[PDB]
């Protein structure tokens, strides 16, 4: 026969002419009925033709086909713990997807591989069921039922061939967990084969640094115990007869650094053998040669394990390489950032040999940046000579912008607002932005704090800071305790170490006061100011323009500038006055940021966060008590209401504040209570000693694309503020605040949520230890 | 000015004293390139001069430099061994 | 209520409890310690009026097979090593032959407790603990190790005769392939789904037959405790593969008589012609010795982890690892007595010895049962 | 998106949202058109609409994939003059897009990563389609991107002067040499290398720079 | 809920690619000519224009 035309039915994805290429018959090519059957199988061999009926109308072919193509959907049901996509990856492993050709034969073999995934993932007690639901014009839904019972769990380890270490404590060295005790509750205990392979190498490292160097794990076999959960496992090892580290016989391309090698090969001949030390000492050479230029310091040890005297002899073969590998360096991730911000943050220089650590230190200033999300690079040896390494610092940057919460009473009830905004190096342009202030109908505050942190090459931190408080606290008018206060401070950063930088500058401050409270310690401070006011009246106005020298210093060997895990950063701070100031005093303070990682993966970190401060007069005049310290409901001692830890304002039996608000804002005033009354408002002491003890924790219920953006942290808050000059001869019927044992206690958990405008912290903290005027707000919702 | 803690500037692409004695005038570029490799600067339009120049700054303590340039001919064969100390 | 919200899959209970006969106990003498939750192929023995019951925790008992009275008791909780009084941790079941009681330990250190007192009439540290009971036979202690090492000893000192690696799958594919002696040939199944025959005199492979798929690229059952211990009728190996796939095949050449190579069978007896079995369907069946033709069957015990089929008190008796005992029809599958005597359930198998029926439970351990 | 609907009606609904400028909603039609009929006749034209519609919707990871789709869909096509130009334009938007230019702040000091990639595609356009409707348009980018690379390259060459790494001065401007034969920032980088030579006591080599400075003073 | 006029959404866009100009070719005297060409940074200049920039807009 010969075909006049082929009746191309049933395509659903495939072109006709491409299918005509799949047909051995082509529209005028000679037809036999075997080639008709060859036309049957080849459309079956196309993998899209669920039925093929190549028939003919006498001699002209008439092909009747049913179509495998597009799977219109694949729906997953019962994948509680397992991701849809990794299950769908098995479909992508088996070459099927939404839009692919559905062979209805291909259900169970992939379903096997799904249960073979369930096999490999840690179970076998989990089965699947792919359900076909036909969709329009040939299409299909792949409904997928998942019958997930439970994973298999680690039950027992049997170790044989071990003769010097107990099996259970060896498991304690391992992560092969099979216990959460009843008077010891820890994390869970399921199975993974990756735990087994690694904790083999925990054991491989275990006997290694003991001295056992003919130690060898003979085999191991995990029980295929017929219950779908039973994980018992034989471990067959050879103990391997501890060897004495008897000598190192390093040579090779020592490059004249052989003495420097020899301090790195200081061993005790005959001490028990430590291959981890060998593992360490090889890297030290590779750090020794890595700082000498040798970027490829091939170091091949050979422990000649001499069992004849139960020792081991360390041959070490050294190939150092070339020196001037650092040709140049490249940078990526700068598409919003400044290149000079990046280029100023390096220490290993182009056109040099390799000092490998300056790269890492150059990575560490990038670690201490905090305007990044990843610190990484690409140290590409450019091909050709071994002097061409071009190090491509691809990194991931971070975000910017932050806003202060809390604004206004009402919405159009008198324009009052509280503000604060920080544009975070002005989007990383080298212009550090801190801006705040508030305008209200009772007080008005303005502040700027701007810095070019690297205005010049010395880390020159052009920190200009101004403020202006039109503070009245208008109860009816300025008669009730006004202090207008305004002034400025320019402060700089200084080259101190490569992890240290100083803070120094001069602070201007002019204050303007009117008719303040009958607090006698205020009067006492006024008497220490040589001012002799009326005590039963808020009638005393004051203008003072102090001139202070501020100072400070930063230490920096803590992990990250934004999300650290390990190290510490010491933050010296403080001020003194000058000749020319209207008041002569000092104040010193320092608060710490210390990270004690419980995990050595540093996923649990004890936080050392304390606060220290002290201020007093230089002689004659004293420190103003607005320069005192306050705590509770505040910086990290909180769970109280704001600034509710400290001494109190004992009011004079008072007559005239130039208006009492007439049974409002009563100050032992003309409106009653004309007696000495201790306040409840913590007006703070001249010494600060408070702290909080916080603990970095993850939460195992959050997706780790943004759980890593989150610091959940319990805490305990404690401490007091109290005044060293408090003389309770006058406070005889009152408490003493020259007492450091006014120590509170609050505790709770802090919740850092990284919002797109920076992190957002909210917390609940119950103080179970309170004193005078420790007013409380346990829920704390902050920025 | 009165700053003393000035973090130190360093630079390589230079040679040590054995490297000066390791080579001699008449060597090819390749003869240098086996023993010393490339310099990290050569002559881009003039005749090939192989620039192995040390640089360093000690903090508020001056500057440190060993200048050494190596002019070859057009055949890349050594014609000059310039050695020069710091400024 | 404090555990009322979580979710796992379910396996069917035991229906149709029938008690046309009264089931009782012979006595109770439970060690209590025993299998427990910790799975093992240790099983007791019963001979010479001595219920040889024990634990892998160390204690060894001699219970008088009239009342289970403690005749002697020693303890193989190990007094040394890295600690004093460490548990026995036994691999194999209880072998009692002569003046010796043999149990393979998971320390690969085997003993022969003199049956009259339990004193170790010899011990031997061996190479690799066993996936089988120590098959003490013909002057030899036939061992299929965890590593599948065919180790023969001398049963008067443990003088190791050889050590030969057997059919060996990837991990501890857990199945008791006990090395049996059939006419001076070491006959064993295999945890790799295959079967082999070996000269018992020296450890020389008579034949090895690849039979069935095991885990790895064709994943098979891990709930069926397949009896890869071969029960050979004189010229035909009747045994389970590691998946439970059944074949009948020549003892002398391995040549397939017939097969039911589809099985998920756990435990079996080749009872005459009527092969009684335990599926992981947990459906009883009487298969025929010439073609596995169902002479009768019974699925009245679906998704119950059952013990071995035994005939006792004139009925087919089977317990479970749930505590239910069932007196099956010897013919088609009817409970003629059903006994719920335990809640701990029976991991060891019924030993119809000394005229009694010895089973050791997980923790209600030794229940000697009659009707 | 769209149910299993008449495809031209899906296309016309998309076509209206093209004329709506409803690029958020046109792609809502244009996807579900090709989610059911990617073998449809204008489904390749849908992609040529989609590359326009992604870029109009600023959908660059989709404008990433659809071009690479049309790489695999139509490796030969007349509309690759549209595609290879927009591939640079996608990279042009991918390289620098911040709102600091509204504040009057430059972005040529920012990374020319995709501007390097656009410098390929724009040049791959005018090599692939030297006669296109986009040829002088990309060449005007190729004029603009080159100096934007050079102003980037001048900014990174600046720091090595401020560092004093005169070795790293020379080779960066040597990169500015081999890349840019005309950019004025290179002529501004020209005497600094001469300074760097005179700061490396290579004044004679710097005198060679001065004669080129004499040859390029104006 | 419906808002209205006076700046509902932001606006941006530029012809900055047109605002650049080809710059001043560097001449060097004899003995001082060094190469200045590398890949696409020697641009392939071809003509045949179309409307330039956002003057041309297609489907």
């Amino acid at each position: 026969f010969v075909v006049k035309d082929i009746h191309f039915e049933g395509l659903q994805r495939v072109a006709v002419g491409a299918a005509l290429l799949s047909m051995p018959v082509r529209t005028g090519d000679t037809v036999n009925d075997e080639d008709i059957s060859n036309t049957i199988r080849a459309l079956f061999a196309t993998g899209n033709f669920e039925d093929v009926r190549v028939l003919r109308d006498g001699d002209t072919l008439l092909v009747q086909v049913k179509e495998r193509p597009t799977i219109a959907s694949i729906t997953f049901s019962g994948n509680k713990s397992v991701k849809d996509d990794m299950l769908k990856q098995n479909l992508e492993a088996s070459g099927v997807r939404v839009g692919e050709s559905l062979d209805r034969t291909t259900i169970a073999d992939i379903e096997k591989g799904l249960e073979d995934f369930y096999y490999s993932v840690g179970k076998y007690s989990a089965s699947v069921k792919a359900v076909v639901t036909p969709l329009p014009r040939n299409r299909v839904d792949l409904k997928l039922v998942f019958q997930e019972g439970v994973s298999a769990e680690i039950q027992q380890i049997n170790i044989v061939g071990n003769h010097a270490f107990t099996t259970d404590e060896l498991i304690s060295h391992f992560q092969l967990r099979d216990e959460v005790p009843w008077w010891n509750v820890v994390g869970d205990r399921k199975y993974q084969k990756q735990k087994l392979a690694g904790d083999l190498e925990t054991l491989r490292s275990y006997y290694l640094d003991r001295g056992y160097a003919r130690f060898n794990i003979d085999s191991t076999q995990v029980s295929l115990t017929p219950d779908k959960k039973g994980i018992y496992v034989t471990v067959n090892i050879t103990e391997g007869d501890q060897y004495k580290l008897s000598g190192v016989e390093v040579s090779g391309n020592l490059a004249g650094h052989s003495a420097e090698i020899e301090q790195l090969t200081k061993i005790e001949p005959g001490e028990l053998y430590n291959g981890t030390k060998v593992t360490k000492m090889e890297d030290d050479i590779k750090k020794l040669l890595g700082r000498y230029g040798y970027a490829y310091p091939r170091v091949q040890s050979m422990p000649e394990i001499n069992d004849a005297d139960k020792t081991v002899k360390l041959r070490v073969n050294v190939d150092a390489g070339n020196r001037f590998y650092v040709r140049k360096i490249r940078f990526e991730g700068n598409d919003t950032s400044k290149d000079a911000v990046l280029r100023r943050e390096m220490r290993q220089m182009e056109g040099a040999w390799l000092g490998s650590d300056l790269v890492d230190q150059g990575k560490e200033r990038l670690n201490r940046l905090g305007f990044f999300e990843t610190v990484d690079t690409d140290t590409q040896r450019v091909p050709g000579s071994p002097d061409q390494v071009d190090v491509v610092y691809k990194v991931k940057e971070r975000n910017t912008g932050s806003f202060n919460f809390g604004i206004g009473y009402g919405t159009e009830s008198g324009v009052s607002f509280q503000a604060g905004v920080q544009q975070d190096n002005w989007l990383g342009t080298g212009y550090a932005v801190g801006i705040n202030g508030t305008k209200n109908d009772y007080q008005t505050y303005a502040e700027l704090s701007v810095t070019n942190p690297y205005f010049t090459v010395d880390g020159v931190s052009l920190g200009g800071r101004l403020f202006y408080n039109d503070f009245q606290a208008d109860d009816a008018d300025l008669s009730d305790y006004t202090n207008k206060s305004y002034g400025t401070d320019v402060t700089l950063g200084f080259p101190i170490n490569e992890y240290n930088s100083l803070r120094a500058g001069l602070g201007y401050v002019h204050n303007s006061l009117s008719n303040m409270q009958p607090q006698v310690a205020m009067w006492r401070y006024l008497y220490s100011m040589g001012e002799h006011p009326s005590t039963s009246d808020q009638d005393n106005s004051f203008k003072t323009d102090d001139f202070t020298f501020n100072y400070g210093w930063t230490y920096n060997k803590l992990d990250r500038g934004y999300f650290p895990t390990d190290g510490s950063r010491v933050n010296l701070t403080g001020k003194v006055t000058i000749p020319g100031s209207d008041n002569e005093y000092y104040k010193v303070t320092l608060d710490t940021a210390t990270y004690v990682p419980i995990d050595d993966d540093h996923k649990w970190v004890v936080l050392g966060r304390t606060r220290w401060g002290y201020g007093d007069g230089l002689g004659g005049k004293e420190m103003p008590f607005y320069e005192n310290f306050y705590a509770g409901g505040s910086s990290t001692v909180r769970g109280f209401q704001s600034n509710t830890i400290g001494p109190k304002a004992v009011y004079f039996p008072h007559q005239a504040s130039n208006y009492d608000p007439d049974y409002d804002y009563e100050c032992a005033t003309q409106d009653g209570a004309k007696d000495l009354c201790k306040s409840d408002d913590a007006v703070g002491g001249n010494a600060m000693a408070v702290a909080s003890l916080e603990f970095i924790t993850p939460t195992p219920f959050i997706s780790d694309k943004y759980a890593n953006s989150v610091r959940t942290s319990f805490f305990w808050d404690m401490g007091t503020v109290w005044d060293t000059n408090w003389d309770s001869s006058q406070y005889s019927g009152y408490p003493d605040y020259s007492d450091p044992s006014n120590i509170r206690m609050s505790a709770g958990i802090a919740l850092q949520w990284m919002s797109p405008l920076g992190p957002l912290v909210f917390s609940y903290a119950q103080p179970f230890k309170k004193y005078d005027g420790d007013k409380a707000e346990q829920f704390q919702f902050n920025i | 000015e009165r700053v003393v803690y000035r973090p130190d500037i360093n630079q390589g692409n230079y040679l040590t004293a054995n490297d000066v004695s390791k080579i001699r005038v008449g060597m090819t570029q390749q003869q240098v390139a086996y023993a010393l490799g490339t310099p990290l600067m050569s002559d881009p339009f003039g005749t090939n001069t192989w620039f192995y120049v040390f640089r360093q700054q000690p903090g508020h303590e001056g500057v440190t430099q060993q200048t050494l340039t190596l002019t070859f001919n057009s055949s890349g064969v050594l014609t000059n061994i310039d050695n020069k100390p710091a400024l | 209520l404090f555990n009322s919200e979580e979710d796992v899959v379910k396996m069917s209970p035991l229906p149709t409890v029938e008690n046309q006969f009264t089931p009782t106990t012979a006595w109770s003498t439970s060690v209590g310690s025993g299998i427990g939750n910790f799975y093992s192929n240790l099983h007791p023995a019963l001979a010479d009026n001595v219920v040889y019951a024990a634990d892998r925790a160390g204690l060894v008992k001699a219970l008088n097979a009239d009342d289970g009275k403690e005749i002697w008791s020693v303890s193989l909780a190990e007094k040394d090593g890295w600690f004093s009084k460490e548990p026995a941790l036994l691999s194999g079941g209880v072998t009692v032959s002569g003046g010796h009681v043999y149990i393979g330990s998971e320390k690969a250190q085997v003993y022969a407790l003199n049956t009259s007192d339990g004193t170790v009439a010899w011990q031997t540290k061996v190479a690799g603990e066993a996936l089988s009971r120590p098959v003490v036979s013909d002057g030899l202690v036939l061992i299929h190790t965890s590593n599948g090492q065919l180790q023969a000893l001398n049963e008067a000192d443990g003088a190791v005769k050889w050590t030969v690696n057997l059919d060996m799958p990837s991990l501890s594919l857990r199945g008791e392939s006990a090395p049996t002696t059939a006419f001076g040939a070491a006959v064993v199944g295999g945890d790799n789904g295959r079967v082999s025959a070996v000269l018992m005199e020296q450890g020389q492979m008579i034949w090895q037959q690849r039979i069935s798929q095991a885990t790895g690229s064709t994943e098979i059952d891990r709930l069926s405790d397949v009896d890869t211990t071969p029960v050979v009728v004189n010229g035909v190996v009747f045994a389970l593969a590691y998946n439970g796939n059944l074949t009948a095949l020549d003892l002398r050449s391995g040549q397939i008589m017939w097969k039911r190579e589809l099985g998920s069978v756990n435990d079996f007896i080749v009872d005459g012609n009527r092969i009684y079995l335990v599926d992981q369907n947990d459906r009883v069946m009487a298969l025929t010795i010439d073609g596995g033709v169902t002479l009768w069957t019974q699925s009245d015990l679906l998704h119950r982890l059952l013990t071995s089929p035994v005939l006792y008190n004139g009925n087919l008796v089977v317990g479970d690892s749930e505590g239910y005992l069932h007196w099956i029809n010897v013919e088609d599958g009817r409970f003629v007595a059903q006994q719920k005597v335990d809640s701990s359930g029976f991991q060891t198998e019924p030993v119809a010895a000394d005229g009694k029926l010895l089973i050791q439970a997980k923790d209600g351990t030794v229940y000697s049962i009659t009707r | 998106e769209v149910p299993d609907n008449p495809p031209n009606e899906i296309y016309a609904t998309a076509q209206q949202k093209l004329q709506d400028g409803n690029w958020r909603q046109a792609i809502t039609q244009l996807e579900a058109l090709d989610n059911r009929y990617p073998f449809g006749p204008y489904s390749q034209q849908v992609q040529l609409d989609l590359i326009y519609a992604y870029y109009k919707n600023a959908d660059l990871p989709l404008a990433q994939a659809a071009i690479d789709r049309f790489i695999r869909l139509n490796p030969t096509h007349p509309n690759i003059d549209y595609v290879m130009y927009m591939r640079g334009l996608t990279n042009m938007a991918l390289d620098d897009s911040a709102l600091q230019g509204f504040f009057g702040v430059d972005r040529s000091d920012r990374d020319p990563q995709h501007a390097r990639a656009a410098f390929s595609d724009f040049s791959k356009l005018v090599r692939g389609y030297p006669n296109s409707q986009y040829t002088t348009d990309a060449t005007k980018r190729l004029v603009f991107l080159k100096d934007r690379l050079a102003k980037y390259e001048y900014s990174v060459a600046e720091y090595y002067t401020e560092r004093g790494a005169w070795v790293a001065v020379v080779n960066r401007v040597e990169g500015m040499l081999r890349d840019y034969p005309d950019t004025q920032a290179t002529r501004d980088a020209l005497p600094l290398m001469e300074n760097a030579y005179r700061q490396m006591q290579m004044n004679a080599q710097a005198e060679k720079v001065a004669k080129i400075i004499a040859a390029n003073s104006s | 809920c419906s808002s209205d006029s006076r700046y509902k959404r932001q606006v941006s866009g530029d012809e900055a690619y047109l605002e650049a100009a080809p710059l001043a070719e560097l001449h060097a005297p004899a003995g001082m000519i060094l190469p200045v060409t590398s890949g696409d940074y020697a641009i392939p200049v071809t003509n045949g224009s179309g409307a330039v920039g956002k003057a041309l807009d297609i489907r």
